[PDB]
């Protein structure tokens, strides 16, 4: 509950640093395995 | 002799932002962390609205909001009558079967949390629903949006 | 000169940016590759501000 | 803490105005001022100290 409303908080912030930012948004988007892989290719 | 280089996208000059008063922000009213957020990639902003679209189409996106919102608490409802049978289910089995005078009070309070946390989702997307609504019917120009 | 470091970054990030814009790349890197090139101009213009 | 800074007014102050209630909730507030931006965990606030 707080802590969920702390997250929240959190992702709403800046962190100025280029590279802390860059960072930050890189991992949005989880990794995949490697049958993922073959389909994402073949739709490529 | 002074060359030139043609940046392939705008910049803004840093005296006119970081120089406290910041002029840009002065002269387009926006807070110097704004500005800081949106030049530095941030969180968007708002450059225009049609506001005569907005008004004229602010009844049928309403009736499609609506339909959206009817769907929502449909499978929402939906999931009410799942853990209704899956709570008389959970009876059945503790008063016909024989077990702690509690553990039947354990389980029936388990799945009335489970049920609280259906009820949490669903609050989740009526939030997500209608602060979006809402943050349409007051959208204008210059407005900062964090959490892309 | 000191200077030429500076404007070196500006331009290689200015051409890294119009490959990347040709290419075609998703908007993560485009962007952070906007942020860098305006870092670069501000940082030719006025270091640690 | 009553036990030990219990001698003086201004601890018996702090510990009433303090409004924090709980070891998790202190841990939690601590982590949230300390390291903000990433996601606030029991693991990263005991270890983080």
């Amino acid at each position: 509950e707080a802590l969920r409303q702390a997250r929240k908080d959190a992702e709403l912030t800046a962190s100025a640093d280029s590279v802390r930012a860059y960072l930050k948004q890189i991992g949005k988007v989880a990794l995949l395995n490697a049958e993922e892989e073959v389909e994402l290719a073949k739709r490529i | 002799r002074m060359g030139h280089i043609e940046l392939a996208a705008p910049v803004t000059h840093i005296w006119y932002f970081k120089g406290v008063p910041s002029r840009l922000g002065y002269l387009l009213d926006l807070a110097p962390k704004d500005l800081e957020k949106i030049i530095y990639f941030a969180a968007y902003v708002i450059t225009s609205v049609d506001e005569e679209m907005r008004h004229n189409e602010l009844s049928t996106l309403e009736a499609e909001m609506a339909v959206e919102r009817k769907a929502v608490e449909d499978q929402r409802d939906g999931e009410l009558e799942a853990r209704a049978q899956k709570l008389e289910a959970d009876l059945a089995e503790l008063e016909a079967e024989g077990a702690k005078a509690d553990a039947r009070r354990k389980v029936r309070d388990g799945g009335e949390r489970e049920m609280r946390q259906i009820r949490d989702r669903a609050q989740r997307e009526l939030d997500r629903l209608e602060d979006i609504w809402s943050t349409f019917t007051k959208l204008a120009p210059k407005q900062l949006i964090v959490d892309e | 000169s000191d200077l030429n470091d500076l404007y070196r970054r500006v331009i290689n990030r200015n051409n890294r940016l119009k490959r990347l814009i040709d290419l075609g790349a998703p908007e993560i890197i485009v962007n952070n590759e906007k942020r860098m090139l305006q870092e670069s101009v501000d940082a030719l213009f006025d270091n640690g501000r | 803490i009553v036990e030990r800074f219990g001698f003086s007014e201004i601890m018996r102050s702090t510990l009433e105005k303090d409004n924090t209630v709980g070891t998790d909730e202190a841990l939690l507030d601590i982590y949230r001022k300390l390291r903000p931006g990433e996601p606030p965990t029991k693991e990263s606030a005991q270890t983080l100290l």
